[PDB]
Formats: structure tokens, C-alpha cells, sequence
């Protein structure tokens, strides 16, 4: 935002834990928000799996 | 404009995922000593 001029908000998410692969074919925590679509960006220690 | 490359990397992790990158690295280039490491 300081180099490229634009702007943010900021969510917090509801688990929290590291969000997992449900048994509702679905993702928690930060994961499944923005599978839902419903944030749009997330900035964290994330071990990319395929 | 081109969409493949998430299709490239789809196997690439899986290939780290793997580790048959090093056995791709062994043909070309084994691991082993040259005379006995």
C-alpha cells in the first residue's frame, strides 16, 4: 500500500486455527472465506499444499 | 494470457511433493561420488 498507492480493510477470522479441510467438501478458518469469496486477501505462515 | 501455468505448477509442488525432481536430477546428474565422494 505504500508502494503501490492503494488502499485496504481489514477482517478477522472466525476460527482461526490454521483452517482446515472440512467434511462439508469446505475449508474454516481464513481458508474457506476466501472460498466463500467473502474477503479478499490473506497474509499469513501458509504451507501450500496442491 | 495464459491459464496453463497454474496447470504447470499444479505438478510442480506435487513433483516436490515427490521428490522426483531429484530422481530427474539423477539421470542427467546423480547424486553419488564421482570417484567416492
Amino acid at each position: 500500500a505504500k508502494a503501490l498507492g492503494f488502499k485496504y480493510e481489514i477482517y478477522q477470522a472466525p476460527d482461526g486455527r490454521y483452517g482446515h479441510q472440512l467434511h462439508n467438501t469446505s475449508w474454516n478458518g481464513m481458508i474457506g472465506e476466501l472460498i466463500s469469496k467473502r474477503a479478499d486477501l490473506a497474509i499469513s505462515a501458509i504451507t501450500i499444499t496442491p | 494470457g495464459s491459464p496453463y501455468r497454474d496447470l504447470f505448477s499444479q505438478r510442480i509442488l506435487e513433483l516436490q511433493d515427490t521428490g522426483d525432481l531429484d530422481v530427474l536430477k539423477q539421470k542427467w546428474w546423480p547424486h553419488t561420488g564421482r570417484c567416492d565422494l
